[PDB]
RNA sequence: UGUAAGUGUAAAGGCAUAAGGUAGCUUAACUGUAAGACUGACAAGUCGAACAGAUACGAAAGUAGGUCUUAGUGAUCUGGC
RNA sequence: GGACGCUGUCUCAACGUGGAGCUCGGUGAAAUUGAAGUAUCGGUGAAGAUGCCGAUUACUUGUGGUUAGACGGAAAGACCC
RNA sequence: GGGACUGACACCUGCCCGGUGCUGGAAGGUUAAGAGGAGAUGUUAGUUUAUGCGAAGCAUUGAAUUUAAGCCCCAGUAAAC
RNA sequence: ACAUUACCGAAGCUUUGGAUCUUAACGAAAGUUAAGAUGGUAGGGGAGCGUUCUGUAAGCCAGAGAAGUUAAGCUGGAAAGUUUGAUGGAGGUAUCAGAAGUGAGAAUGCAGGUAUGAGUAACGAAAAAAUGGGUGAGAUUCCCAUUCGCCGAAAACCUAAGGUUUCCUGGGUAAAGGUCGUCUUCCCAGGGUUAGUCGGCCCCUAAGGCAAAGCUGAAAAGUGUAGUCGAUGGGAAACGGGUU
RNA sequence: CUCUAGUCUGUUUAAAAAGGCAGGGAUGAGCUGUGAAUAGGAGUGAAAGGCUAAACAAACUCGGAGAUAGCUGGUUCUCCC
RNA sequence: GUCUGUAAUAAGCAAAAAAGUUACAAAAUAUUUAUAUAGAAGAAUAAUCUGGAAAGUUUAACCAAAGAAGGUGAUAGUCCUGUAAUUUAAAUGUAAAUAUCUUUUUAAAAUGUUCCUGAGUAGGACGAGGCACGAGAAACCUUGUUUGAAGCUGGGGAGACCACUCUCCAAGGCUAAAUACUAGAAAGCUACCGAUAGAGAAGAGUACCGUGAGGGAAAGGUGAAAAGAACCCCGGGAGGGGAGUGAAAUAGAACUGAAACCGUAGACUUACAAGCAGUCAAAGCCGUAAUUUAUUGCGGUGAUGGCGUGCCUUUUGCAUAAUGAACCUGCGAGUUAUCAUGUCUAGCAAGAUUAAAGCAUAGAAGUGCUGGAGUCGAAGCGAAAGCGAGUCUUAAAAGGGCGAUUU
RNA sequence: GGAGAAGCAAACAUUUAUUGAUCCCAAGAUUACCGAAUGGAGUAAUCCAGCUAGCAAGAUGCUAGCUAUCUAUUAUUUAAAUAAUAGAGGCGAUACCAGGGGAAGUGAACCAUCUAAGUACCCUGAGGAAAAGAAAUCAAAGAGAUUCCCUUAGUAGUGGCGA
């Protein structure tokens, strides 16, 4: 208890952990200026996505107990 | 940083044509500080109930295997408290010459007190086992108080 | 809880000591000289484990050669015939033989030159 | 003679069924999606049949989710509508 | 910057004097040091060799001198980045 | 009495006030806190068939008006930079 | 240069043993055979040697000789291990389990000891020594005598600032003296400093410090008047000779 | 009595800045004795980035402190894959 | 109860309780075999062997509420000091309990009327601080500069604010225990150190260094007992050679005495030679053992031949003339505490497990029960409400993302 | 408590002790001078005194006893001034506690917000503990002062939403 691993806040908002294993993220790209973007790459921008397998690794090195 | 000492540097860094050096307590240097040595720390810890219990089974099964070294006497007490007539009932039993355990069905003071100075003798009530003991003893002399407070201790 | 007991330095230095004795100069007793030319000499003692099957057969071969001067035989006209007459005598053995025994040999080299 | 011309804009790859030129109507310069892929350290980028809603043109089959294609772009945080 | 006088500054060095140096007796350091039955030449090689190749030369060991080398000793280059 | 620059003495010390400083001057342009509460917002007794509106109280707010120095501006000053 | 037949030549290949691992087969397993595969920095995995301490151990091995060092011999695939002499004169160790301040050749590492240069440079200013006698185990160096030389607005004499017994007498040569030493400012013991007039103390103030009150500051304190200290200054008084 | 131009010696020095030849001032902006005063971002400075206890482009002592180094150095028994 | 005597209440006296730990304060006593600062008693071995010496070997006992630990000529339960369980207090300190004494009540419930119930205070505005909360919609608390109320028909708080409702009563002052700490005094424990270790210091803040603040070492061991060498000999002494003491006199001012380093003696080799000094072959000579005896082995030296660019760092690459070490001996570097995750082992199992803490036992920082508060699994999806083996995206299981029924 | 003792250590002499020593515990006496140092001063361990008393008192003689400051309380027109008492001054503890002041080396791979951290240090106060403490409290549960552990939980939030 005297030193209790801590969690990177920062990371924690922005990362979701599925239950066997995948990380949930939302994708970037669709918070500013819009309109010159074409109607299916907003579309596809705004669905949720998985990230690579090849940051989870990192990403639970990051939220140790989420 | 707990050694005896000023933390000034000994010489200069450049010039003097000594190795370098940042205070005299060095763990280097001779009557300095001790680079990753032992510091209070607590060793105890705690075992699974479950875990002891077994072990307790499994010890007294293992000492009960064997029909000598194991022997069970018909309740008695010292009610003198003396230490001849304790001394006298070992030397009676025990034959192999060394550690003897005596196993008690309750807390009989005289007993305990009587025998807290044979040799090679370690008393123990049937509540308050310990496996080192046990293990080690080469004589097991149990009483048969002690047989049925244990069948009902360690049954649950 | 301290484990400082010094008895396994001098052991070490004992041993290498023992097997290094009749070197030159300080190569003998200090330890650190004695432990680089001990370590160099092991190295040359594998290798000249390997070199001294070359070495011997290369001895050999020109005894070989100096025993056939005599007759008009090169002796690779020798170890051709040999072959091709089919006898299997090994080189160390026809050294010797040369030595201990000259009129055998020179009865091989007779046979042989059929 | 047979594309050497011309394709808003550099060059290249293409363009006769024309993707070039002209005229009529028109707003698909759409909403929700998207099997399957290309390229890719990652973040990203790109193509996409087909389906529901609702249009434009056409007799219809069908085409249209901007521009012949590939450059004209900017993450997150903060704030405004 | 020039001139006079004066001179071993020089042509051009020589001799003498005092303290060291040299020998013996007494006392007795130093930086330095992987050690060492540590030659030269033409080569070779982390591109300048006591240590490698080929060849040449050289009895063993000291002392007084001389610094060409051991990229000599001394100061984790001050210049440059 | 303090500061700056020059440095006995002799003859002299020319031109430039745009730039940047310093001195003086407020007619305007601009400008903070403090006064000033147009108006807007939340809450609700009540009204409204009810929403909507919504008095008072309690809060969150804010414009037009007022306002100093400074800056812009108007001059002077070089043995001021 | 072109032909014929050869030989030499590596840790390559073959042959002769021996070790481990993988796979396959045989075998009840254990293991036995068939095949191949075992250079290696950074780096990953596995198996061991040795050291200290604790339990096993109120055990076992030691005064008939324990640990430790030392000599010879022997053994294991490596760390390493155990037998016998000599030394040593009092504590060690087998099996299993546990815990680390657990293994050193280097950090211009730290500490101690000892080499090297080397019996080499130096022995601290170009004022200078010589002989005789004496003392003594021992004399270029100490004492005395006779000569010589040096300083002489000093290298002489007397008081400060400073040192603190270094002063005198007797005794001594571990060490210290850049040599020697009977000598010394070195060591040991004892002795030695006598003030109304000298220098202080004291009565005075300068530079300056402190400072009730007053004033100002988170605190500590800072300014600051009356007062009090503060000589390198101003203030009563002695000279000559002799003596250890 | 005070300072150090020129030159030489010294340079593992007799001396952690001196010595031998000499040189400048020497009735004054002179030299010197004994006290006292000014302290680290401060003092003092006839002004050299000089001096403030042999070290000053920000003293020394203790403490934060085992400061931090993407830099340099070191890191101890064995065998098998 | 303004004065006197009457219906009508207070100031004092019977009747009880609390108190120096807050709740009023000050003590004095005796009383307690309560305790602290000295003490008292305290169990039970002889012989034999080796040896300088016995406690040890061997054969037999004996004590034990005492086999904790030291010393004694080698290793002691029974030799000594002590240890277990008991116990000494005139005097003093500290504790309780008892009364002395002290103070207080000399009463309580019963209904509405006017009064009181903490003011420059609550709060507001501005600039700051403390709340985990950095102005953020910023509550709450403290505050400097200013402004400023209500008075129970009241006021504060409930993370801007308002309403209703719910809770509490500020602007007065006290309070033991659970907690933190040990320079130290007493009694102990140790998988803590055993003289480069442990406190800097086994002899010390000393020697020494600095004007000062301050910095700061090194040096332990004769034997069981001085029994410290009577006396003689060489020598000025020192030192040594005898004689004595001792088990040992290379124990004689020091146990064991290694390596670096310095020697002496003997064996062999070396003055025609170019050697990271070693390795592979190898005659002669010396020592020793065999085979009857001059040939083989093991040993030591070694003429001569072949091969051979120290080691460690750092580098594309080092014999490198790149770095580092004078040599030897000691010391000198992935450790500890927690959390995350993987593996191995052990146990249980859709369940696993206690943390703090309490009691018993004895004094023996144990281990036995008790302790289910909590944590991780058992359901997921979505920003969330919400719905759930489904859910999100959308009207669409229409198709997808994440799930799964297969733990 | 009982037979040696003259410290930490004996030497080599000379006494002490059974008339109960040495030693140990408790109380008491003595207790030079300096130091908060306090009669004034000062270069701490030393000068200068006043008043009273005793030494033949006396000429810079000696020994004793008083004469510092601050706060509170009264004897006063608490101020000025004494007087009367009571309590403070300094040290320890290179620890703990409360209050006041309050960094930086660092991390953010710069750095200024932030971090380190209310840590180091300084200053003023106390105590055996200190501080806090008997709700104008928590917080959506119905609990009932303060303080210290276990958990909630590395969660809620917060952050150039970077560390």
């Amino acid at each position: 208890m005297a030193n209790k691993m801590k969690t990177r806040k920062s990371a924690k908002k922005r990362y979701s952990f599925t239950v066997n294993g995948k990380v949930k993220y939302k994708k970037q790209n669709l918070r500013h200026i819009l309109t010159k973007k074409s109607s299916k790459r907003k579309r596809n921008l705004r669905k949720s996505g998985n990230l690579s397998c090849f940051e989870v690794k990192r990403i639970k090195t990051l939220l140790p107990y989420g | 940083s707990e050694v005896r000492g000023s933390s000034k540097k000994p010489w200069k860094q450049k010039g003097t044509g000594r190795a370098r050096v940042g205070t005299k307590r060095n763990p280097v240097w001779i009557g300095g500080g001790i680079a990753l040595g032992p510091k209070p720390r607590d060793y105890s810890y705690r075992l699974p109930k479950k875990v002891k219990k077994l072990a307790f089974k499994s010890v007294l099964s293992l000492r009960a295997a064997d029909e000598n070294s194991f022997k069970v006497i018909e309740n008695f007490n010292v009610e003198s408290g003396k230490t001849k007539d304790l001394a006298l009932i070992i030397k009676n039993f025990a034959s192999f010459n060394g550690k003897v355990v005596i196993l008690l069905g309750n807390d009989d003071q005289m007993i305990k007190r009587a025998g807290k100075n044979i040799r090679d003798l370690k008393i123990l009530s049937f509540d308050k086992l310990r496996v080192v003991d046990l293990f080690y003893a080469k004589n097991l002399i149990a009483l048969e108080s002690a047989v049925n407070k244990l069948n009902e201790f360690y049954i649950k | 809880a301290r484990a400082k007991n010094g008895t396994v330095h001098v052991a070490r230095r004992k041993r290498i000591l023992k097997k290094t004795k009749g070197f030159w100069g300080t190569k003998k007793s200090n330890y650190k000289k004695a432990k680089d030319t001990l370590r160099k000499g092991m190295m040359y003692a594998t290798r000249d484990r390997k070199v001294r099957k070359r070495d011997f057969r290369r001895l050999w071969i020109s005894r070989i050669s100096a025993a056939l001067s005599d007759t008009g035989v090169t002796y690779s006209r020798f170890i051709e015939g040999l072959l091709k007459s089919n006898i299997k005598i090994n080189r160390k053995i026809l050294s010797n033989l040369a030595i201990e025994d000259v009129e055998a040999f020179k009865k091989i080299v007779l046979e042989i030159r059929r």
